[PDB]
C-alpha cells in the first residue's frame, strides 16, 4: 500500500459494531430526516425531523405511563436520557407525548419559539443521539454552537421495529454511550 | 358468625404413620385458614397459616389444604414429638373462629 | 425487630378488674389494627376482641360482653383492655395478636400474661 | 472515572466483528498499551466488545438485553470524554475520531504492529493519509523506537 | 513456603477497615438477611429482609419529615442514596416510610409486581451494592442473573438502629456506600 | 477520572517513601512497611485496588487529625472527597465481575511478594475472591510469577 | 534569583485569566462581603454576605421566571448551579427570589437557623463558587467542616454589570468549572 | 472522565495570556508530559487555553459567550478532581495550588525547563521556597536524570 520508513504497512481495520446490538443501542442514519435507535433485534425507535405534527394537545401524561407500566423500559429509558439531557429545557409547553398503550411517542415543536433556545436545545440533543447522521441532518455539519436550528418545525420520536436498516451510515453505540455520561448537566432549578 | 368443625375427634396413631385431619366451614374463609399444635403445658404453636403456607420453623413432614370449605392437615410419617392436639383457625371475618380440635393418640 | 410485649397480669377476685397493656415496637403501630386472644391451657386458644387501628371499630366475643373495653394510645405505641366484672372463667393467658392479610408472615404473637380470677 | 476493566486473554478480533473479511491478531504489545493508556479510541471500543462477549456468554437476558447493565458498565469500559473530545472536535471543524476505522500501521518483516489509532474524518468523509502523513511517521518512529530499546 | 523463584515469599496483609468508620458510612452482613450500615461509632441502618410488614400505611411524606428537620442527617442522607439509586423506580406505590418522631423507617414491598421489570428487581440490585459483602447471601439467588434477581422476601425494610459489633459473616467495608456514589442519577426515568 | 489525593503532603519523611501501616490499620501484625517504590507506583497507575484503599486511609487520618470534629461525624466531608480519593470505576469493575460469577476483588485481603534477603516488596494486590471464599495460589500463580519477574526486571534496571 | 544544583534557576509564570472571560465565567473577589461572577463582558452577578434584606416574601416563583423567559440564561445556569450544588437543603423556607422583568435576585435567610443546617449548606458553596475569597469572608478560613457560619444574615446574589473590578484577588474559572462536577450530590429525596 | 484533550502544536504561551508582558515557550518535553500526567495543575489549564483558543477563532456566539459549551468542555478538559484535591487541602490548614502561580524551574546552559509546577498557597499567602525546597530539588534531580537517560 504504503510503506512508513520502507518498512511498515498501512492496512486498514473497520469494526462492525451490529454485533454490539445486545447489551447496548446503536444509533443508526437512514436519510437525513430519519435516524433510528435500535434495540437486539426486536424493537426501536424512530427519530423524524419533519414540518408534520402527529400529536397536539401538551399534556405529556407520565405519570400514567409509569403506574400502567405497558411500555418496554429499554426504550423508555432511552427516551428518558434523550429528555433529560436536553440542556436548558424551561419549556414544558413545548412537547406533548402519547403514551395510550405504550406506543411511545413523543413530540417536540422546535416552532415553539434565536440563540439559545430549547428548540436549539433539543436539535443538540438530537446532534450526539444521531451523531453518525446529524452532521447532514441538520444543515450546520460544524463552526457553530447555541446558533442552530433545522428546516423542519417537529422532532418526533416514535416507537417502532428493529428491521429498519441504515443506508447512509453504519449503527453505532457511541451517540447513546456518550449522552450517558452527563444526564443532568444544564438542568434549571424549577 | 363462622362455626368450623374439626374431625375425627379422636385419632390414634403409630410412629411414622401417616395421619390426617379434617376441619369444616360453614361459610367460605377462601384459604385463610391457620392451624396450631397444642402440646400439654405450652401456648398452641402456629404451624400452617393461608391453608397450606408452612410456619417458619416447623418441620417439613406437616403439610395441609384447602381454599373453601374443605380443609386438611396432614403429617407424612408421624413422629413420637407429633402427639399433641390440633386446632383450626379460620380468620375471614375479624372475629375469629378455632374449632374444637382432633386429638392424635399413641396405639 | 417486630414485637408485642403484653404486661398488667395478676390475681383478681370475682368480680374485680384488671387493666392490660401491650407495648408494640419496630413497627408502625398506629397504621395496624389488633387482637386480643386468650389461652385456656384445658381447652383450645379462643378470640377475644378486636381493634380498628383508627379506634373506629371495637367487637367482642359472645361470650364477653359489657365486661371488656378495648381501646388503643397511638402517640404511645400502646393497646390496652380494660376488664371489668371479671369472672371466673376469664382466667386465661391473654395476648396480643397483630394479624396482617396478604403479610407473609401473617401472625404477630407476644408472649402474654396471666389473668387469674380466684377466691 | 478511568478505564478499569482489563482486557482478557496476545489479543484477537474475531472475523465475527470485523467488516473487512478475515479476522486479525494483536501481540502482547498491543495489550499491554491499553492497560495504560487512558486516550485510545480503539482500546476504548476493545473494552466495549469484551464486555458485550462476557455479558452474551454469562448472564441471561428478559429480552430488554439488560440495557440496566451497560448503563452500569459503561463508565468501567469506556473513556467518555473520548467521546467529549471528538463531539468538541466536530462541533468545530476539526478532524476527529469517529469510531469505526483504524490506520493498524504493520511492520513487513517482523509482523507486528502499532497499537492501531484512529482514522480521523472530517467534512463527511474520510480523511486523506497525506493529511495525517506527521502521525503516521512518527508512528513508524514509536515502532523502530520499542524494537532498539528492547534491544 | 510460597517462595517464588527462589527469593521472594508470597505474603498477606488484611486491612482493618473499621478504623474508617470516622469519615465514611461502612457495610457488614449478619445472617443471611440482615445487613447493616454503620456510621460513627454510634449508629446507623439497619436492612432487613423480611417475610413481615413493618407499614400498611402506603404514604412517604418526605416533606413533612423536612419540614420538621428532627431526624438525623448522616442516616437521611444514606437512605437517600440507597433510594434515589434504584434503577427504574417508578413505582412509587411500592414505597412507604414513616419518617416521624425524628426516626427513621422505610419499607419497600418486593412483592408489588411479582417479571424483570419489576421494581423488587431494581430495589434488590441497589441492596446488592448497598451490603456488598454479604449481599449475595442473603438475595439467595445464583450469579450471573444480577439482571433479573429475585429472592425469598416481602419486604426490604431500612429503620435506624444503635452501635453494636453487628458483624457475623462478613467485615466492615466502606466500598458498598461509596460506590453507590457515583450511580445517584443514573437508570431515571422522566418524571 | 483519575485521582488526585496522591496520598497527601509530607507523610513520606523518614525512611523516604516509607508509607507504613499501623497496628490499627492492620488486622494481624501490629506493624507493616513498604518502600518508595509502593507509593510511586500507586501515586501513578490508576487500576490498583489497594492503592485506593491508601488513599481512603490517609484522608480518614488526615480529616481526623486537622479539623474540628463535626457533629455527629457528617458525611457530607466524604461525599465530597471519594472521587479524588478512589477510582469509583474499580469498585464497578470488581462489582461487575462479581456479577457475571468473575473472580473479583472485595477490597479485603491483599498480597505481596516479599524479597528475603533485602526487602522492596510489591505493591500489593488484591486477593480475589469467587463463590464465597478466597481463592488458592493455584489460580493466583501465573499473576504471581508475573510479580516476581517484574520485580526482578526492576532490580535489574536499577543496575 | 535560586540556582538548584547550582544550575537550575526558578522563575515565576503568574497566569492571567482574565483572558478566558469568553467561554468560561470568573469568579473575582473585592472587598470580603463581596464577590462576583462575570461573564464576558457584559454581565454577571454580585453575592453579598450581609445582615440587610432586600426582599422577604418566600415565593420564588420559577415557573414563572421560566415561562417569560426574560432572563439571561447565562447567568440562570449559574444560579441553578449554585442553588441545586448546596448539600443537604431541605429548607425551601429559607429563601426568597424576584424574577419580575428578570433582574434576577435570590435571597438566602442563613438566619433561617448549629452544624450541619441549611445555612451552612448555603456557605459551603459559597466557599467554592467565591473561593478566591472566602478565605477571609467566612472567617474559619481552614480547620473546620460542616460547623461553618459567618456573622451575615443573608446571603444575596444580584444581577449587575461586568464593570465591578476585583480588588482582593485575581478572577479565576475554577471555582465555577469545579462546582460544575457535583451539582446533584447531597440531594434529599424529597 | 480522564483528560482527553490533547494540547495543539514545542509549545507557546501567549504574551497575552501572562501578567508578565513577555510571553515563554516551552519545550516538547512540557508538552508530552500534559498528555501522559492526570493530575498537573499547569497541564489542566493549558487545557483550558486552548480550548478558549479554538472555541473563539472557530464559533461565533449570541451574547452568552457559549457558557453551555464550557458545561460540556469542561470534562474533557479539565480534571475536575485536581480542584477538588486542593479544596480539601484548602478546608484542612494544609497548603495547596492556587492555579495563578507556578514554579517554573529553568536550566542556566540548556536552555530547558521542567513542566512547572504549581506554586502552592496556605493563610491568605503563597509559601516560600523554604517550606517546598525538597520539591524543587527533587526537580531539579528530575531533569538532571531526564538528561543522563537521554
Ligand atoms: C463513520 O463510521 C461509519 C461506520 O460506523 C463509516 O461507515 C459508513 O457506513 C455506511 C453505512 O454502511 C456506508 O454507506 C454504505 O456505502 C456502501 C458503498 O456505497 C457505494 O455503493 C452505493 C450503492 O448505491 C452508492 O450509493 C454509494 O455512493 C457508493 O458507490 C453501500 O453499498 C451501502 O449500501 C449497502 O448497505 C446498506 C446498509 O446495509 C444498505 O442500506 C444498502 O441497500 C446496501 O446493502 C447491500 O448490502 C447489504 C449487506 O448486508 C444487504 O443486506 C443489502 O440488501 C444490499 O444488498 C451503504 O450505502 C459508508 O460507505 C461507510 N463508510 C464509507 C465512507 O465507506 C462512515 O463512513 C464514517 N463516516 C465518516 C465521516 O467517515
Ligand atoms: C491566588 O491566585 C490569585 C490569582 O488568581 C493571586 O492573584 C492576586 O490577585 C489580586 C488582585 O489582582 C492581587 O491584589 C492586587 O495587589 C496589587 C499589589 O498590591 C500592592 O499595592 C496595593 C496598592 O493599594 C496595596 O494595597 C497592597 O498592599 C500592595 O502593596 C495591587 O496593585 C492590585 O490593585 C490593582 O489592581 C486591582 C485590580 O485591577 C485594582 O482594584 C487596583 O485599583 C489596582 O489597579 C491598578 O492597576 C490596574 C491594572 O489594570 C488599573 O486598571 C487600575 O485602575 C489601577 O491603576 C491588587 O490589590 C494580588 O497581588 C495577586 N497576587 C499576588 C500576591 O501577587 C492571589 O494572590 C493568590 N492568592 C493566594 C496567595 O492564594
Ligand atoms: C405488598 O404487596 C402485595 C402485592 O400482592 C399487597 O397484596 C395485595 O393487597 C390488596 C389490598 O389488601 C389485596 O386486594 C384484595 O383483593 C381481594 C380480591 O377478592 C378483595 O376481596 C379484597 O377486599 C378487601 O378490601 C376491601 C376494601 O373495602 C374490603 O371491603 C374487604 O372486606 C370484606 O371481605 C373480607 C373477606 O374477603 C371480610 O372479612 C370483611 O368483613 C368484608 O366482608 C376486604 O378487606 C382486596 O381488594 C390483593 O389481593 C393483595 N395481593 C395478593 C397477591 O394477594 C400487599 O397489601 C402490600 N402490602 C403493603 C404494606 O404495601
Ligand atoms: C440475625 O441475628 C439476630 C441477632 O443478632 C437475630 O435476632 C434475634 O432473634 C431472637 C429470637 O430468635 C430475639 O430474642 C428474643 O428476646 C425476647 C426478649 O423478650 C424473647 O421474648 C424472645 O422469645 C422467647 O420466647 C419465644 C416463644 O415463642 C414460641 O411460642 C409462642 C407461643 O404463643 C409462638 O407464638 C411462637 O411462634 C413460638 O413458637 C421462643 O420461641 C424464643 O426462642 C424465646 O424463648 C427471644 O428470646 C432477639 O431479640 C433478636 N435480636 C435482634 C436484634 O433481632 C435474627 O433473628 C437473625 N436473623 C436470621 C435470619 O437468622
Ligand atoms: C471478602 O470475601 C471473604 C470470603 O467470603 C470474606 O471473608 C470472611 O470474613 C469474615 C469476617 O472477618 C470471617 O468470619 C469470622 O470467622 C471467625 C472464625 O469462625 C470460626 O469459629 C466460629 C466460632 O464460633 C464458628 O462459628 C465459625 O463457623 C468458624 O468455624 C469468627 O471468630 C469471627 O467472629 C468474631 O467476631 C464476632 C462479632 O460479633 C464475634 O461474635 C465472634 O465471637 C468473634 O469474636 C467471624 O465470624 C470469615 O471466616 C471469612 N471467610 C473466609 C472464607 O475466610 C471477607 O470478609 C470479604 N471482605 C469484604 C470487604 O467484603
Ligand atoms: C472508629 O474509628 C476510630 C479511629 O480510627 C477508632 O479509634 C482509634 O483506636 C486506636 C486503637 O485501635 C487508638 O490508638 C491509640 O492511640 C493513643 C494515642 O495517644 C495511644 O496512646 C494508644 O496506645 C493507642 O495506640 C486511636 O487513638 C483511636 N482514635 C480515635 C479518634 O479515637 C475507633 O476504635 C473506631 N470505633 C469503632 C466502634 O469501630
Ligand atoms: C431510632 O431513632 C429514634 C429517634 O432518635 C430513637 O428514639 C429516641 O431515643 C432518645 C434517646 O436516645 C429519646 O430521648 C430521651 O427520652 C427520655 C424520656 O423517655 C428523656 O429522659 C431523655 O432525656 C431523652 O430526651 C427519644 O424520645 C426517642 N424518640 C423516639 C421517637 O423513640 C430510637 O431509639 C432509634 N432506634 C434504636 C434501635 O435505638
Ligand atoms: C407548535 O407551536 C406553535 C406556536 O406555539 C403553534 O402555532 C400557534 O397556534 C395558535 C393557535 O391559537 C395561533 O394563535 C398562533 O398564531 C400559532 N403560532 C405560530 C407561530 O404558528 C402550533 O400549533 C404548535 N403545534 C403543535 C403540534 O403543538
Ligand atoms: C410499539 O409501537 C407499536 C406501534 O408501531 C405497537 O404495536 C401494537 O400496539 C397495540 C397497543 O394496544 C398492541 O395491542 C399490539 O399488539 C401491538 N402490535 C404488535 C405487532 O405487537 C407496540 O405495542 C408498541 N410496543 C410497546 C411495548 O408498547
Ligand atoms: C499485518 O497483520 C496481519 C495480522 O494477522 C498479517 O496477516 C496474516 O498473514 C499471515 C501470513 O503472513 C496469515 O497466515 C494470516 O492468516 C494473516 N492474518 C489474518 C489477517 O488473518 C499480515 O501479514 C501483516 N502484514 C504485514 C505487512 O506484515
Ligand atoms: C401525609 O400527609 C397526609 C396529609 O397531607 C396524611 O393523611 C391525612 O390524615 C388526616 C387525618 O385526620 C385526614 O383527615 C386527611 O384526609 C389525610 N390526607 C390524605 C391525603 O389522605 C398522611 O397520614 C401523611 N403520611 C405520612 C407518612 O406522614
Ligand atoms: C439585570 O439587572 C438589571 C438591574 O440592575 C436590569 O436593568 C433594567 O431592567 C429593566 C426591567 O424591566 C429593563 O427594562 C431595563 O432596560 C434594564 N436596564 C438596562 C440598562 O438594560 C437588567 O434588565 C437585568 N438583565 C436581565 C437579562 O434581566
Ligand atoms: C528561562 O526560559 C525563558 C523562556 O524563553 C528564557 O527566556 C528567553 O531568553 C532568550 C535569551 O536567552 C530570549 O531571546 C527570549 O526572548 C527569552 N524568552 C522570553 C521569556 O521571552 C530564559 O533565558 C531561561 N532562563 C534560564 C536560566 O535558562
Ligand atoms: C432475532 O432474535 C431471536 C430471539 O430469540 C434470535 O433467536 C434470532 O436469531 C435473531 N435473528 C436475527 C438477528 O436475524
Ligand atoms: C392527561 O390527564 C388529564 C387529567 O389529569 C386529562 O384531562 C388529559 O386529557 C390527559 N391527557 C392525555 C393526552 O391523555
Ligand atoms: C466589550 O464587548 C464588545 C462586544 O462587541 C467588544 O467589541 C469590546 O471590545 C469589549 N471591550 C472590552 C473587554 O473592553
Ligand atoms: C407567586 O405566585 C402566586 C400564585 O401562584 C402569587 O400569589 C404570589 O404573589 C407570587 N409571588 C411573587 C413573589 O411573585
Amino acid at each position: 500500500t504504503s510503506l512508513y520508513k520502507g518498512v511498515y504497512e498501512l492496512q486498514t481495520l473497520e469494526l462492525n459494531m451490529e454485533t454490539l446490538n445486545m447489551t447496548m443501542p446503536l444509533s443508526c442514519t437512514k436519510n437525513n430526516s430519519h435516524h433510528y435507535i435500535m434495540v437486539g433485534n426486536e424493537t426501536g425507535l424512530e427519530l423524524t425531523l419533519t414540518n408534520t405534527s402527529i400529536i397536539n394537545h401538551k399534556f405529556c401524561n407520565l405519570s400514567d405511563a409509569h403506574k400502567k407500566n405497558l411500555y418496554d423500559h429499554a426504550l423508555m429509558s432511552i427516551i428518558s436520557t434523550f429528555h433529560l439531557s436536553i440542556p436548558n429545557f424551561n419549556q414544558y409547553e413545548a412537547m406533548s407525548c402519547d403514551f395510550n398503550g405504550g406506543k411511545i411517542s413523543v413530540q417536540y415543536n422546535l416552532s415553539h419559539s434565536h440563540c439559545g433556545t430549547v428548540a436549539n436545545g433539543v436539535l443538540q440533543t438530537f446532534m450526539r443521539m444521531a451523531w453518525g447522521g446529524s452532521y447532514i441532518a441538520l444543515d450546520s455539519g460544524c463552526g457553530n454552537w447555541d446558533c442552530i436550528m433545522t428546516s423542519y418545525q417537529y422532532l418526533i420520536i416514535q416507537n417502532t421495529t428493529w428491521e429498519d436498516h441504515c443506508q447512509f451510515s453504519r449503527p453505532s453505540p457511541i451517540g447513546y454511550l456518550g449522552l450517558l455520561s452527563q444526564r443532568t448537566r444544564d438542568i434549571y432549578i424549577s | 358468625e363462622i362455626v368450623l368443625t374439626q374431625s375425627p375427634s379422636t385419632l390414634s396413631a403409630s410412629v411414622g404413620d401417616r395421619v390426617t385431619i379434617t376441619c369444616r366451614a360453614s361459610q367460605s374463609i377462601n384459604n385463610w385458614l391457620a392451624w396450631y399444635q397444642e402440646k400439654p403445658g405450652k401456648a398452641p404453636k402456629l404451624l400452617i397459616n393461608k391453608a397450606s403456607s408452612l410456619e417458619s420453623g416447623v418441620p417439613s413432614r406437616f403439610s395441609g389444604s384447602g381454599s373453601g370449605t374443605e380443609f386438611t392437615l396432614t403429617i407424612t410419617s408421624l413422629q413420637p414429638d407429633d402427639f399433641a392436639t390440633y386446632y383450626c383457625q379460620q380468620y375471614n371475618s375479624n372475629s375469629w373462629t378455632f374449632g374444637q380440635g382432633t386429638k392424635v393418640d399413641m396405639k | 425487630e417486630v414485637q408485642l410485649v403484653e404486661s398488667g397480669g395478676g390475681l383478681v377476685r370475682p368480680g374485680g378488674s384488671l387493666r392490660l397493656s401491650c407495648a408494640a415496637s419496630g413497627f408502625s403501630f398506629s397504621s395496624y389494627s389488633m387482637h386480643w386472644v386468650r389461652h385456656v391451657p384445658g381447652k383450645g386458644l379462643v378470640w377475644v376482641s378486636y381493634i380498628n387501628s383508627d379506634g373506629s371499630t371495637k367487637i367482642y366475643a359472645d361470650s364477653v360482653k359489657g365486661r371488656f373495653s378495648i381501646s388503643r394510645d397511638n402517640a404511645k405505641n400502646k393497646l390496652y383492655l380494660q376488664m371489668d366484672s371479671l369472672r371466673v372463667e376469664d382466667t386465661a393467658v391473654y395476648s396480643c395478636v397483630r394479624l396482617v392479610h396478604y403479610d407473609w408472615s401473617p401472625f404477630v404473637w407476644g408472649q402474654g400474661t396471666l389473668v387469674t380470677v380466684s377466691s | 472515572g478511568t478505564f478499569t476493566w482489563t482486557l482478557s486473554d496476545g489479543y484477537c478480533l474475531t472475523r465475527w466483528m470485523l467488516i473487512e473479511a478475515e479476522l486479525k491478531c494483536f501481540g502482547n504489545t498491543a495489550v499491554a498499551k491499553c492497560n495504560e493508556k487512558h486516550d485510545e479510541e480503539f482500546c476504548d471500543m476493545l473494552r466495549l466488545f469484551d464486555f458485550n462477549k462476557q455479558a452474551i456468554q454469562r448472564l441471561k437476558a428478559p429480552a430488554q438485553m439488560s440495557i440496566q447493565l451497560i448503563n452500569k458498565a459503561v463508565n468501567a469500559l469506556i473513556n467518555d470524554q473520548l467521546i467529549m473530545k471528538n463531539h468538541l472536535r466536530d462541533i468545530m471543524c476539526i478532524p476527529y475520531c469517529n469510531y469505526s476505522k483504524y490506520w493498524y500501521l504493520n511492520h513487513t518483516t517482523t509482523g507486528r504492529t502499532s497499537l492501531p489509532k484512529c482514522w480521523l474524518v472530517s467534512n463527511g468523509s474520510y480523511l486523506n493519509e497525506t493529511h495525517f502523513s506527521d502521525d503516521i511517521e512518527q508512528q513508524a518512529d514509536n515502532m523502530i523506537t520499542e524494537m532498539l530499546q528492547k534491544e
